[PDB]
């Protein structure tokens, strides 16, 4: 069968042949060996099909038909580039891909020993995923970069993401960009969520202009919304006549009824009940007119009906995308050979560490990682596997290949498919930071540079020489822990916050010793809940009761001030129930964005104000809508185009995330997977806090309260000092000595002289309260910690 | 081509101390303003006056600023977004010029010098890999550009090294031990020391495109063919409270290797004593046919190369001492907006002539 | 004759940002290069880095520019002393030049387009007293250039307009629905649709004092003298990766005024496909016999007009996308001035050819 596909090949570029059959027993043996080598009892993906040999053809051949002449270098590199293209693409072991690269490699020194192996078989490049065809190959890290320049036409409220592409995600992009060639480009993408992923989709829906169509419906409603939507999906898909791009996350799978409707779709193009009947003479009425719009004979029902399905088929290209299902689909909703030989399944999971090390590459080009003083931030162990680090840049890169490589892995949290937009959060944040706190050593010198603006020539210094000094050489002194404290940080962004333990453990545990060999310092407290909250900010949640005892609850006065992904507010406990509100308080709920949208149940609930998440008890079904999860995002169909931001406006403090008291709460699965998830595990210090609360009620309640405000009461005198500083701004340049002969100095340094005092007044008194009221809370230890054990 | 940066400040900068360093940006209508503070100022040559990139990093002074110009390409295009100076605090900062026109983001630290860093310049000339500068430590330091590592250190004046340039394989010094120096930095063989100057140098100029310079004065006398392109040729301004041209590689700083080639390390081959305004010399500037100068008697002197007569005197740029003068040079189809000498100096100011 | 604005970048200019604009102003030599900063600088041609103006006003960018050609003396008097251009800011910026050679103060700042404005063209017809604009809102809108007044507004698309023309009494205009219309600027009586392209407008013009192209293309192509003294061309190069040469006078928006309206309101006219490249096209120069084109793949292309053949490919004049081409207007006494094109790019660069 296979030497009449190659054959006819060689009709089509016969200067090479002599290659025919054993070209062809080639396609074929490797098939075989592979089949045997691999069956579908080592994975179903592994369930080599004669039908997949036909696939292998169709790379092939299509790429001979924009081929310009064929050399058999040029041959067996559209053969065996298409072999990993195919066969090893199809598949997912890397160790049975490394087999594979040698059955691959073996079966051409077997059928075709005298082409080029070891630029080919061994390698994973492309055939100028920017370019026609034509048997030419462009680099695929420079496509990367190519891309970068060519998505700028795209980059309006559309694409204008700062992540990289992995060089196999663009192996990824582009066999995506095949799967759009193809008539019914049907897909299924396997692996990270949102993060060069389903974030990818949207990006060549955007750069391809694909019509991404959303089943707008919710659970209290059923299949007769999603009927609407394909009664008006399927209109634009036949009488507009317009090519769509149906995206589908798992998690729509209202019910079986509604994936049956679809199944029928997969098979037969169309969908009973739905299309039938009246449906199908509406359609038939207005098909008719769409064929006589076209001049064509289609209109006798018939062939207007197979011209509907055929239309269609050439406008829906349904991209599916999937994280492993717990509705037995785990092993691929696409159970069946049926869909399996139909399916354009991307095995992707997760990214090689060859692969991050490309990755970090352009992640840490991107953004501005290099630093002054500090030299390089890895201190722990392991270098191994890459290069020694002889920078700033060259640490993160060495982290990423072997962070991302164990962050994660040990199955508890899914050990094949990892998120490396995570790492790339965490990253952001470190880039949040390594502007902006590298900006505050700008402003750090700064800080003493206005300070020295006007020393000498106006000052008599004392105290302000100590701080001016101290702080002027602190900032290189500060040169290298300033990172640590910040990476910690972004471990914390990256999945300390949202993955499991163990998965996290695989990382995490050993990262406390296997970060690298190159300096850092970490510096004690480096802990992420402190680090990114101002303390007046956290003393506004502390005063408001925060549960700063359990260690993920202390962390909501960052993540309620500064969240992007939606955090897992579980509370049966009601801790944050009890603090959101308090903190909330005589703080007003939502509002910048105004417009109901379509959930009224929920923006009539909230558009008031400052703070507010959707509200104590409020779990998904009965308040939140599929709708929001996409809005939630962003959204220019209520906040106007015409102010040019299409993403909603709404801040963090009035940022819509759900106080769900269901630990196993409807976050629909990629964003089950894209949440902060926070633990409410009441540590054992909570456990026995809440009773302290509850035992606090004997008599000194208000003293946990009065503590709080009174730490934020320290924070009153940074502007005795700050002051100087805009006091301290001009007559340095007059420096001759001559300092006592005018007020320019004591107008600023005769108030420090009782400046300072006052940083002591208020300051001390809040810590003549504290151990008052310390003393007034852990007496009840003597029974909070049996509460402990009770809890137990 | 003729120029004519003069007429008066057509722009005041304001810096809110004293300047130090301006460096006029050789592409973009802005200009660089180094200042003791140490803070770097963008000004808008356009829309001024305008600090329109005000950078702080140096916490006591900045005596230098480069790599807004190159000695090659490829590496100049990605240090195009770099600015590298060197200061009183022995800081040398390498940062990353965002196209926004400021100095976002520093890169790399280069320290070395234990002492003030009084110039920096970086050798673009090997395709960047490699940095210049020198101190008061009486040393010279080579840095790994594109690591920022301290690759070769040198020992050539007795005092405090004022200033350092970028010759290929050569450095050229000048000092307060009034002896101006030169070292061939791939073997560390010295190729000038010369004691001709009475008083302390201030500062030194590595001759650029102007080639004419040795129709006005050449030493030796003539045959220019039997080494001027390794008899490199400077001028060396000091405390005398004269400017003088020189010749250095004629009294070379070389373990003599034969007996004395040419005056090596003998009699100092000052080309030309320059003779006009009253104080030591702070900054030099060859445009060709004219070469500005400025001293401690806040006059600049556009002297005659020719010579050494000067054309115009500016007594009035700055109302502090001139610490600093920078002569756009005029180019084909680049021409008329380099009619231009920005200076600055001890009263805070740096003006614009044209 | 035929012009050839070759040779090689008379002037590199390098700049701060990306350049999205670089037109010649109507009598001087100089060009007013249109950024993303959003600045307008005055540019003479024979000089650099030139600090004649920077014009930063522009808030976002600068996305339209006219008034710098003209053909009416009495409206000349002004047009030369003022220029109308538009930025994402949703203003219509209109500035006075002045004897400065640049814009020296600011005349108008419409608003009414609320998504972003993307094109404005002045009726010189009217002497220089409406202003014709257009925006991301579908919308086409009239204003009174010398009072600042919103005169007219139609509504013709049915996507976010991306060009706008000026012709007869009607407004032109392109957009992201591969759809052409045009609308009477006192009533929205049409005068052009033209379904005529798959994917959206990026480049729409009227031929000028070039009868050349009706000689390669006589048009109309039925009966041409029925609207050859009328010949209201336009062009429309799009996402088709095409720069079509198009025509009002039979594609004209009669909404079948009788039963086939002559062959008005359709698939549009079409007068000649120059199937363009690889990339889609960001400026031309309808020259006449020849035109002068490019694109985002860093390529400038002279095309003959005479069946549109590419006659040369010049990728390597940018390093990025060709944002702009401005090859002056055919005007006899500065045929060198007008045989001369300015450039600009994603690459932040620009270029003087001639």
């Amino acid at each position: 069968i296979y030497e009449i596909y190659y054959k006819a090949i060689f009709k089509l570029v016969p200067e090479f042949r002599s290659y025919t059959e054993p070209f062809a027993r080639a396609s074929v043996h490797l098939y075989n060996e592979c089949k045997a080598r691999y069956s579908t009892g080592l994975q179903s993906h592994y369930l080599f099909s004669p039908r997949e040999l036909t696939r292998l053809v169709r790379g092939v051949y299509t790429a001979i038909n924009t081929g310009p002449r064929q050399t058999l270098r040029s041959l067996i590199r559209l053969w065996a580039y298409e072999a990993w293209r195919i066969f090893a693409d199809r598949l997912v072991g890397v160790k049975e891909k490394n087999s594979f690269e040698q059955l691959l490699y073996e079966t051409v020194d077997k059928y075709l020993p005298n082409q080029d192996l070891g630029n080919i078989s061994s390698t994973s490049l492309l055939f100028s995923g920017l370019l026609s065809l034509d048997f030419k190959e462009v680099n695929k890290t420079d496509l990367v970069n190519f891309i970068e320049e060519r998505f700028k036409t795209f980059c309006d409220e559309e694409l204008e993401v700062p992540m990289v592409i992995h060089e196999s995600m663009v192996d990824h992009i582009l066999r995506i960009d095949r799967a759009l060639k193809q008539v019914q480009g049907h897909m299924m993408l396997i692996g990270a969520s949102r993060t060069g992923k389903t974030i990818l989709t949207r990006f060549v829906a955007w750069l391809n202009g694909l019509k991404i169509v959303q089943p707008k419906i919710h659970r209290h409603s059923n299949l007769s919304d999603f009927d609407m939507i394909l009664k008006k999906a399927i209109s634009d898909c036949s009488l507009k006549e317009s090519r769509t791009c149906l995206i589908i996350d798992e998690s729509n799978i209202l019910e079986t009824a509604f994936l049956e409707r679809m199944n029928t779709l997969l098979a037969n193009a169309d969908i009973p009940d739905l299309f039938q009947g009246e449906e199908y003479d509406k359609l038939l009425n207005n098909l008719r007119n769409k064929t006589r719009s076209l001049g064509l004979l289609l209109d006798t029902e018939q062939e207007l009906y197979d011209w509907f399905v055929g239309e269609i088929a050439k406008n829906l290209h349904v991209v599916f995308t999937i994280c492993d299902p717990t509705n037995n689909k785990s092993s691929a909703m696409i159970s069946s050979p049926a869909l399996f030989n139909r399916c354009i399944i991307n095995w992707m999971g997760d990214w090689d560490t060859k692969t991050m090390s490309q990755v970090a590459n352009n992640m840490v080009d991107v953004v501005p990682m290099e630093f002054t003083d500090f030299i390089v931030p890895e201190v722990n162990k392991e270098l191994v596997f890459t290069e020694p680090i002889q920078t700033i840049r060259d640490a993160v890169v060495n982290i990423l290949i072997h962070f991302d490589r164990n962050f994660y892995q040990k199955m508890k949290v899914g050990v094949n498919p990892r998120s490396p937009g995570y790492f790339i959060d965490g990253l952001r944040a470190l880039v949040k930071l390594v502007t902006a706190k590298y900006q505050d050593l700008q402003e750090n010198q700064r800080f003493v540079n206005v300070g020295l603006e006007k020393l000498n020539e106006s000052v008599s210094l004392t105290f302000e020489k100590e701080r001016w000094l101290n702080t002027t050489k602190q900032f290189s002194k500060t040169s290298q822990e300033l990172i640590g404290n910040c990476i910690i940080s972004s471990i914390y962004e990256t999945y300390f916050g949202h993955l499991n333990e163990r998965e996290r453990g695989d990382m995490l545990v050993i990262l406390k010793r296997l970060l690298g060999k190159f300096a850092v310092k970490y510096d004690v407290n480096y802990r992420f809940i402190d680090y990114l909250v101002t303390l007046d900010e956290k003393m506004k949640w502390l005063e408001c009761g925060l549960d700063k005892n359990d260690y993920f609850l202390e962390n909501m006065s960052i993540v309620m001030n500064s969240q992007d992904a939606v955090p897992f507010l579980l509370d049966p406990s009601s801790h944050m129930i009890t603090v959101i509100s308090n903190y909330y308080g005589n703080k007003t709920v939502l509002l910048s964005f105004l417009e109901e949208g379509f959930v009224k149940r929920l923006e009539n609930a909230v558009r008031f104000g400052s703070v507010v998440i959707i509200q104590d008890g409020e779990f998904f079904d009965p308040i939140i809508s599929r709708l929001i999860s996409r809005e939630f995002n962003h959204a220019g169909n209520r906040v106007t185009v015409e102010i040019g931001d299409h993403e909603v406006d709404v801040s963090g403090d009035f940022k819509l995330f759900i106080h769900s008291c269901d630990p196993s709460g409807d976050i629909p699965i990629f964003l089950r997977s894209r949440v902060r998830l926070v633990h409410f595990v009441t540590n054992k210090e909570s456990i026995e806090t809440r009773i302290f609360d509850i035992t606090l009620t004997e008599e000194n309640a208000e003293m946990q309260r009065k503590r709080e405000d009174l730490i934020k009461l320290n924070t009153e005198y940074r502007l005795k000092l700050k002051n100087l500083e805009k006091r301290l701004l001009e007559e340095l340049n007059n420096s001759q000595g001559n300092m006592l002969e005018n007020d320019e100095l004591m107008v600023t340094l005769n108030n420090l002289k009782k400046e300072a005092m006052n940083i002591e007044k208020k300051l001390s008194e809040s810590e003549e309260f504290f151990p008052q009221f310390d003393n007034l809370v852990e007496e009840y230890s003597i029974i909070g910690k049996h509460s402990v054990k009770i809890f137990s | 081509l003729k120029w004519i940066p003069r007429n008066l400040p057509s722009c005041l900068i304001n810096v809110e101390s004293s300047v130090t360093s301006v460096k006029l940006h050789p592409n973009l209508p802005i200009v660089f303003v180094a200042t003791d503070h140490g803070k770097l100022y963008a000004f808008d040559l356009f829309n001024y006056t305008i600090p329109l990139a005000s950078l702080q990093s140096h916490t006591k002074a900045i005596t230098s600023m480069d790599v807004l110009f190159t000695n090659y390409t490829n590496s100049s295009k990605k240090n195009y977004l770099v600015i590298v100076t060197a200061s009183k605090d022995l800081q040398i900062h390498v940062f990353k010029w965002v196209s926004e026109e400021c100095k976002f983001q520093q890169i790399r630290s280069l320290l070395g010098h234990e002492h003030i860093v009084s110039a920096v310049k970086i050798w673009q000339k090997n395709n960047d890999v490699h940095i210049a500068s020198c101190s008061r430590d009486q040393t010279v330091k080579i840095w790994d550009f594109h690591n920022g590592w301290s690759l070769k250190t040198f020992q050539p004046h007795s005092q405090w090294v004022r200033s350092i340039d970028v010759l290929g394989d050569y450095i050229i010094s000048g000092s307060h031990d009034t002896t101006l120096r030169l070292t061939h930095w791939p073997s560390g063989n010295g190729l000038s020391v010369g004691t001709g100057h009475e008083f302390p140098i201030e500062k030194v100029k590595f001759i650029h495109f102007i080639e004419d310079s040795p129709e006005i004065r050449f030493r030796t006398p003539s045959t220019d063919r039997y080494k001027n392109w390794g008899m490199q040729y400077c001028v060396s301004a000091s405390r005398d409270r004269t400017i003088k041209i020189w010749e250095i590689p004629l009294p070379t700083l070389m373990a003599h290797r034969a007996p004395i080639p040419n005056p090596t390390d003998s009699n100092f081959r000052c080309v030309l004593t320059l003779k006009g305004h009253l104080s030591w010399v702070r900054d030099i500037s060859i445009r060709g046919q004219y070469l500005f100068s400025c001293a401690d008697d806040k006059s600049v002197r556009c002297w005659d190369l020719n010579t050494g007569q000067c054309l115009h005197v500016w007594e009035k740029l700055h109302t502090g001492f001139v610490n600093c003068l920078d002569l756009d040079v005029d180019f084909d189809s680049n021409v008329t907006p380099r009619q231009m000498m920005v200076t600055g100096g001890l009263d805070c100011k740096s003006n614009v002539f044209m």
